[PDB]
């Protein structure tokens, strides 16, 4: 159908635009963030993929939880996630963000950031190498490429 | 040459206005055609309204705002 | 007189009435003073341009200069008023009566 | 009240700007130079009380040049009668008053 | 008669004066004064005063900016007022608008002496001079002439500005 | 036909602005021992298009405490003034030929500052307020010295008309006669466009995002467009003012190429300076402009008033 | 005439860009998303509370200094008069007074910000 | 002598900007009164014909007034060509 | 690479090439193939109005030479 072709092409264009321009929030918590700093270092150069850190949550598209989420911090993380305009994505990095990790059985640690916010990609490691985080980011790009919002709307 | 041409053009426009006004204001009982509003009889520089009063809008705009709006 | 002269005179009158009728803040009265200065500038400039009074062309500029002084003066006073009360309200200036 | 220091010392502090017929830059004339010149020459040396009476014609001409009230009244009357005549069709404007004039340099 | 641009500009001038004269929060008063300054600059440009109009507009921007800073510092409230957030401000705004409309309507529909004298209208274009000469600007020449002709004005203005600096520094001392 | 000219001015400036963002990213990357955008399209040529489409397909949100009218108005004012600033510039023929082009440009710049002030105040946030007050301080710092430098430079031109600057610099660039003021002027433009080392209104490392912290998607993109358009405009103005390109009336394309190359060089210099220096403190900026730049500016204004009279080199066209 | 058309075109394009930005994407606004931003937490006080300006004296002086620029703007045109001696004397006098005001404020700690 | 030398050395070492500003300002103030070309600038300004030269009515008693632009009488700008 | 910065820069150059040249062409196209007349003062405007008046077509850029004085 003509409308089917039109919505497919529009979905392709929008997905390409969104995945080719990913702006994660300047937001890190612990050791994992250091590896994130090494992903912006010249050797890997995430900016060459169109990935740019931005401090304002209103101007960010992705949240990379790189570190341990404590009970004292969980409201702040949820607050800065809610203030992100949509569409928005979350990447969980390291053991601490994935499931608590080395501090799983602590009284002051959230046993996984997915109890607070939904998570799209889980990057394992303590800490994951900057190459592993880059692989996770590219996997998120592929996941965005698979999105079919306009087709679903048209088929409604 | 420009001064002479300007003088002739202004006088010609004034005479055209005067003749047309003589045609229009004939029915008015106590209207003098070409009556000055000044006691002095010396030549008074014509106002823009006198020269372009009975003409089209475009000519008035060009005479008034033509130079200021030209960019 | 053209209608533009009437409009500018009415602007000056409106600004004067706004200054003379006081609300709480003082900065609003200072702004009304600035508006009166602006209206005076516009009126004088229109008259001078229409009349082709060449040497009078510098008159509006001088006006603006003293406007600045007036504005500066007012702002200075406002500072002290705030420093005494924490607000620029005019109802705090009632220590002296008639 | 008025200490005329300028006249005593021949200083000319602000008299160069008081009137519109007083040595403008580049000899650029005022719009009503002749009328104001005539009024000033009429009223000179005879005092304000006498000048208000014996120089009223020149002052009236100067005011008419400044504000052009009577000229606007005359033009308004002419235009109103033109509109009245045109509406019922007794008068038609000539081609040179409708934009079809043969222009001249 | 021709496009009545100057009349519309002067009406916006009056509208801005009403806007900042009803005295809302000083932020909106400054906005209204900026609008009025720009529109008056447009009017003066339309009547041939490019430098003066540009200069007044240039002077007001920054003066208002200084005011914006001063309003944020010592002239703020928890809920700043706008022209629709208060009965007094809205009433003053509406009264100013209706008075301007009444003045205009009594002006263009008949010849009546409102305050000073009467007026008929017919656009500003009637009062022009059709002067045809010059490789210069008359306004520029007059403004340029202040140094050569107005030696006294320069002296008094410079003294006033220096004394104004001294005066502001004296006033804001405190103690 | 004039509307076609307006469009032919507006659209290439926007396209140029988008491409400037890509050029800045790559220049910063290569100065930082990395590459910059090279994946989205060949040599990252499609990156600005992806950025724009992503920004304008994202939801813009109105803050609960914001004043909606000023919040919406401020980006419109910023972008409209940024586009308006380009109309009197002669390349070598201006779209609008003004007798006082420099003064109109000065007035327009003053208007641009208000958009930053209005957006910061209407955001109704603490960081936005800090950014707005920093903008106020910056304008107070630079405005007077910028105007006096412009007057001193134009004293050699004879008039405020922009196109006459082409005639004044027929044989030598004006910088050779005013290289001190020029340097000051350059720094002033850095302060004026809120560029590093004077990016105090945004202040990412201090104020998160400054005045545009609450803005998202399209309004934020419009603020970005206005900033980069102002950057290119100011570099073009500096190129016209101090680096006078030769103009052949029968072949204006030569002047166009020369002018564009000079503006590109100055913009790349801006990017270089951003990549080279730390950030000032916003009181240190005012102290620098008032205690160092202003005495020299006054002295050079005196010198440049006296110089044509001393040497009998007063320019024509009173 | 042309300048009004240019300004209208610029404003119209900016407003159309705003309209496209606000009407094309899908909006899901809830109270938590639109809350004020203070990097992790609810703000303590209002952002409309008074914010002390420590450079108020320099701000006031800028008003006077700004006025000085207007006097200086006419200088290029003025440099064309026949009595160049008087014009040069007046220009130097005005600049000297500006420098003197700057020096007076500088020496009496007027350019130093409040503590 | 020594006192002002020490003062100038201290100013040059500590505030060179103010030293340069005062030097340039003093030069701008004092130099034009010593220049021989200022009168040439005044004459160049005087010689620019902004407005029309209105002719005089001949009365038979004007030996120094030319009857034509190309007559030897009247001001000449041979000096301006060689300047 | 460093020369990989050159493509994008070149693109910007092309963009900045468009406005000025465009203006020039349009001015010539609407001005009769010659540069649009500049009227900064009233005398130049009066000259342009005189050319428009004597053109016989109501176009200032239509020039009448010695062939019109018979
Ligand atoms: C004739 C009479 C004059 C007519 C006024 C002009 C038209 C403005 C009316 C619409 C604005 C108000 C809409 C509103 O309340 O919320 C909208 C609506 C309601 O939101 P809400 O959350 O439900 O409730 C909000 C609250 O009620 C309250 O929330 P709030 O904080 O938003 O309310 C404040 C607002 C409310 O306004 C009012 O109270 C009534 C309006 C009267 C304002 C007039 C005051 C005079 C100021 C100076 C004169 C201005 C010129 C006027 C002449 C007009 C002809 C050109 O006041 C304003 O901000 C109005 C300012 C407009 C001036 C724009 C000029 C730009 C300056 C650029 C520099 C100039 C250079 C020199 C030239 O929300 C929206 O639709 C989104 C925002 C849409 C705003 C778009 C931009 C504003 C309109 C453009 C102005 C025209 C410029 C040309
Ligand atoms: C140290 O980290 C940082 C960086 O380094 C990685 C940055 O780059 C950086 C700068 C931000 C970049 C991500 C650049 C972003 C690019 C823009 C926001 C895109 C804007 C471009 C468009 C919206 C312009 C219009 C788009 C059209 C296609 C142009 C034509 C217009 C039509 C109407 C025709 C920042 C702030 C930063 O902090
Ligand atoms: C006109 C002004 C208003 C509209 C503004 C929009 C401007 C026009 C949009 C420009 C379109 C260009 C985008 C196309 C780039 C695609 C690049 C290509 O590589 O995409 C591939 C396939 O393409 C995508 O599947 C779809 C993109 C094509 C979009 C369809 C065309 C629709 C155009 C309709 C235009 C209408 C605009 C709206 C007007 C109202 C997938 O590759 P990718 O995975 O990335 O790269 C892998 C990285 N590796 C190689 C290193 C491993
Ligand atoms: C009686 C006691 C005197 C001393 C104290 C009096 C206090 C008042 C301040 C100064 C007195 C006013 C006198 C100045 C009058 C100005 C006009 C006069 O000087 O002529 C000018 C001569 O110019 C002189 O150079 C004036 C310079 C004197 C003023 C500069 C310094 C003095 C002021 C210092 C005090 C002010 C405040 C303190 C600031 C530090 C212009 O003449 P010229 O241009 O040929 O021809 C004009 C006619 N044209 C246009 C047709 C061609
Ligand atoms: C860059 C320069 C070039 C740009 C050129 C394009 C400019 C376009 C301006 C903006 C329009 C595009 C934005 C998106 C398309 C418009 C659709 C929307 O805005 O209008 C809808 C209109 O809906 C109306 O409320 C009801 C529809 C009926 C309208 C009544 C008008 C009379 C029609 C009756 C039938 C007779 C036909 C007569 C027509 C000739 C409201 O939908 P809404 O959900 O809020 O918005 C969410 C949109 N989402 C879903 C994509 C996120
Ligand atoms: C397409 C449909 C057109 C409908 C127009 C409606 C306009 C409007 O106010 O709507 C509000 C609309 C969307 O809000 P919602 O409806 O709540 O969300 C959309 C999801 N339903 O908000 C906006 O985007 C407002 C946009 C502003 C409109 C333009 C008016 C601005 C004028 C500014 C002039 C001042 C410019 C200053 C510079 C000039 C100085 C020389
Ligand atoms: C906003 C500030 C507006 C500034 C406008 C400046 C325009 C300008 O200066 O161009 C000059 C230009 C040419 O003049 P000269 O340079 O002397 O050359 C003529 C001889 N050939 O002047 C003009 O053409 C004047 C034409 C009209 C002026 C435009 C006035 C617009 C003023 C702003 C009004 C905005 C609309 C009202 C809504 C306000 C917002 C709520
Ligand atoms: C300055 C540079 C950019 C200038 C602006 C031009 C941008 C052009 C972009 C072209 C791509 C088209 C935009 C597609 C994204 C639209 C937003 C969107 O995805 O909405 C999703 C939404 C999902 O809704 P539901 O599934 O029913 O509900 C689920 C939630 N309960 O689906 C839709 O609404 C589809 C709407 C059709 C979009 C029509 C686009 C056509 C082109 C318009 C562009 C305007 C030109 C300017
Ligand atoms: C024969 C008659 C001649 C008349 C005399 C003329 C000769 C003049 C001699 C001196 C001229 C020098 C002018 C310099 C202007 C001011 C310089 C200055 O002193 O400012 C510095 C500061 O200047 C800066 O650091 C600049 C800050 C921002 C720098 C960012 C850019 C750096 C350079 C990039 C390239 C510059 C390109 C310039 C030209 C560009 C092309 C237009 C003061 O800083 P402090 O050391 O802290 O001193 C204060 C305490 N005393
Ligand atoms: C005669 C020409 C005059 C006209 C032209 C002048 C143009 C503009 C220059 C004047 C502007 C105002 C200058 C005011 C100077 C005030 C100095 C001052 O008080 O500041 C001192 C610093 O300056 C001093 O030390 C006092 C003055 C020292 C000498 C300054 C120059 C004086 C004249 C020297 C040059 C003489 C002429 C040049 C000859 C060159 C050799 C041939 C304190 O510095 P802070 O910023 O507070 O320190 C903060 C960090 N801790
Ligand atoms: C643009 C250059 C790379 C930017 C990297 C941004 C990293 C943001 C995380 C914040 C953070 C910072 C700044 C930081 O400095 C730090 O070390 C103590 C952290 O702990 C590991 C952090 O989490
Ligand atoms: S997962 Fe390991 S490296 Fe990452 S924050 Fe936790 S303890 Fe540190």
């Amino acid at each position: 159908s003509r409308g089917e072709y039109v919505v497919a092409k529009l979905d392709d264009l929008v997905n390409w635009a969104r995945r080719s321009s990913l702006w994660p929030m300047t937001f890190g918590l612990a050791c994992c963030a250091v590896e994130m700093m090494h992903m912006a270092a010249p050797r890997y150069d995430m900016d060459r993929f169109g990935v740019v850190f931005r401090a304002s949550p209103r101007q960010s598209d992705v949240m990379i939880v790189a570190g341990t989420l404590t009970n004292k911090m969980a409201p702040a993380l949820r607050k800065v996630y809610d203030q992100m305009p949509e569409p928005r994505y979350v990447v969980s990095m390291g053991s601490c963000a994935n499931g608590g990790g080395y501090y799983h059985y602590s009284y002051s640690v959230v046993r996984g950031c997915d109890r607070i916010v939904p998570v799209d990609i889980y990057v394992p490691g303590c800490p994951p190498t900057a190459e592993a985080l880059l692989y996770g980011i590219l996997q998120l790009q592929r996941k965005i490429k698979r999105e079919k919002r306009l087709r679903i709307w048209y088929r409604r | 040459l420009f001064q002479a041409e300007k003088d002739r053009r202004v006088l010609q426009m004034l005479r055209e206005n005067l003749e047309e006004e003589a045609i229009i204001m004939k029915d008015v009982p106590d209207w003098k055609v070409g009556e000055s509003v000044f006691h002095t009889t010396r030549w008074v520089t014509p106002m823009m309204g006198e020269l372009y009063g009975l003409r089209t809008n475009e000519e008035i705009l060009s005479a008034t705002y033509g130079f200021i709006w030209y960019t | 007189m053209p209608l533009v002269y009437m409009n500018i005179i009415m602007a000056f009158a409106i600004a004067l009435a706004g200054l003379l009728m006081y609300r709480s803040h003082l900065m609003s009265s200072l702004l009304c003073l600035e508006g009166m200065m602006l209206s005076l500038f516009i009126m004088s400039t229109l008259i001078i341009l229409n009349t082709h009074f060449t040497l009078a062309n510098m008159m509006p500029i001088i006006l603006l200069v003293f406007a600045a002084c007036e504005a500066a003066l007012g702002l200075s006073l406002l500072v002290m008023v705030s420093n005494t009360y924490g607000t620029d309200y005019v109802q705090n200036l009632n220590l002296l009566q008639c | 009240p008025f200490f005329d220091v300028q006249k005593r010392l021949g200083l000319d502090l602000d008299r160069w700007m008081t009137i519109q017929s007083a040595e403008q830059p580049h000899k650029i004339p005022g719009r009503c130079h002749a009328f104001e010149k005539e009024w000033i020459e009429c009223a000179h040396g005879i005092g304000g009380i006498r000048a208000e009476k014996e120089c009223k014609i020149e002052f009236d001409d100067f005011v008419e040049c400044l504000l052009r009230q009577k000229t606007m009244k005359r033009l308004s009357a002419i235009k109103r009668q033109r509109d009245k005549l045109i509406k019922e069709g007794k008068y038609t404007p000539p081609p040179h008053h409708l934009g079809k004039e043969d222009p001249r340099p | 008669m021709t496009m009545y641009i100057a009349f519309i500009l002067s009406t916006i001038f009056v509208i801005g004066f009403v806007g900042f004269s009803s005295k809302p929060s000083p932020i909106y008063g400054g906005l209204g004064l900026i609008v009025s300054g720009g529109v008056g600059c447009g009017i003066v440009l339309n009547f041939g005063g490019s430098f003066l109009g540009l200069m007044v507009f240039l002077i007001y921007l920054g003066g208002m900016l200084v005011v914006f800073g001063y309003t944020t510092a010592m002239a703020t409230e928890m809920y700043p007022e706008v022209w629709v957030s208060n009965k007094t401000v809205f009433g003053a705004f509406v009264s100013g608008l209706m008075m301007e409309f009444c003045m205009v309507y009594y002006a263009l529909k008949e010849e009546e002496v409102e305050i000073i004298f009467k007026f008929n209208g017919l656009g500003d274009w009637v009062i022009y001079d059709t002067g045809d000469s010059g490789f210069f600007s008359e306004e520029a020449m007059g403004i340029a002439a202040l140094y050569s002709y107005g030696t006294w004005l320069v002296i008094v203005t410079g003294w006033s500005l220096l004394i104004g600096v001294v005066v502001i520094m004296e006033i804001t001392r405190g103690n | 036909m004039f509307m076609i000219n307006i469009l032919s001015l507006i659209i290439p400036i926007l396209l140029a602005v988008a491409f400037l963002t890509l050029v800045e990213r790559k220049v910063l990357g290569y100065m930082q021992l990395r590459k910059g955008p090279n994946v989205v399209g060949p040599y990252g040529l499609l990156q600005p298009i992806a950025d724009a489409l992503k920004l304008f397909t994202k939801e813009p949100l109105r803050p609960a405490t914001s004043s909606i009218s000023m919040f919406i108005i401020a980006p419109i004012l910023a972008l409209s003034l940024a586009l308006t600033m380009w109309v009197p510039l002669p390349m070598p023929y201006p779209l609008i030929n003004m007798n006082l082009g420099v003064l109109f440009m000065l007035a327009m710049s003053s208007l641009a500052v208000y958009s930053i002030l209005w957006s910061g105040w209407a955001s109704n946030s603490k960081y936005a307020l800090i950014g707005a007050l920093r903008a106020v301080a910056q304008t107070i710092s630079y405005e007077v010295t910028l105007a006096i430098i412009l007057l001193s430079v134009l004293l050699m031109n004879g008039s405020y008309t922009l196109s006459t600057l082409i005639t004044t610099q027929e044989h030598i660039w004006m910088i050779f006669t005013s290289w001190p003021l020029a340097m000051m002027w350059f720094i002033s433009t850095l302060a004026e466009t809120n560029r590093a080392p004077f990016d105090l209104t945004e202040g990412e490392s201090e104020l998160v995002s400054g005045f545009n912290v609450e803005y998202a998607a399209g309004p934020f993109a419009m603020f970005f467009m206005a900033e980069y358009a102002n950057i290119i405009m100011m570099n073009a103005f500096t190129a016209i003012l101090f680096l006078g390109a030769s103009h052949d009336p029968h072949t204006p394309e030569l002047y166009t190429i020369n002018f564009v190359l000079k503006t590109l060089a100055l913009t790349i210099t801006f990017l270089w300076i951003r990549a080279s220096y730390p950030r000032f403190r916003y009181d240190q900026l005012m102290h620098l402009l008032w205690k160092s730049f202003l005495p020299l500016t006054l002295a050079l204004c005196m010198w440049h008033i006296s110089l044509p009279i001393m040497t009998a080199s007063i320019p024509p066209q009173s | 005439m042309n300048i009004m058309l240019t300004l209208l075109t610029n404003v119209t394009l900016a407003s159309l860009l705003v309209l496209i930005a606000f009407w094309l994407p899908q909006l899901n606004a809830y109270s938590e998303k639109t809350s004020p931003y203070e990097c992790g937490f609810d703000p303590m006080g209002s952002a409309r509370l008074p914010f002390s300006m420590k450079f108020f004296l320099v701000a006031i002086t800028f008003l006077l200094f700004d006025l000085e620029i207007a006097l200086l703007l006419p200088l290029p045109w003025a440099s064309q008069t026949n009595n160049l001696k008087t014009m040069l004397t007046m220009a130097l006098f005005l600049l000297i007074l500006l420098a003197a005001s700057l020096a007076y404020e500088w020496t009496q700690k007027g350019l130093e910000w409040a503590e | 002598a020594g006192r002002i030398a020490s003062f100038l050395k201290n100013a040059w070492a500590k505030e060179p900007v103010l030293v340069a500003s005062f030097a340039i300002g003093g030069l701008a103030i004092i130099l034009p009164s010593l220049s021989p070309y200022t009168n040439y600038a005044i004459r160049i300004n005087r010689a620019t014909p902004y407005n029309y030269p209105v002719p005089l009515r001949d009365d038979g008693n004007m030996p120094d007034v030319p009857s034509h632009p190309q007559d030897p009488q009247g001001p000449s700008l041979e000096w301006l060509k060689n300047l | 690479m460093w020369f990989e910065i050159l493509p994008g820069i070149a693109v910007m150059a092309a963009c900045l090439f468009i406005p000025g040249m465009a203006t020039a062409h349009i001015h010539k196209f609407t001005n009769g193939g010659k540069e649009k007349r500049v009227a900064h003062f009233s005398y130049q405007w009066n000259l342009m109005e005189r050319d428009r008046r004597i053109s016989g077509v109501n176009r200032y850029h239509v020039t009448k030479g010695l062939e019109n004085i018979d």
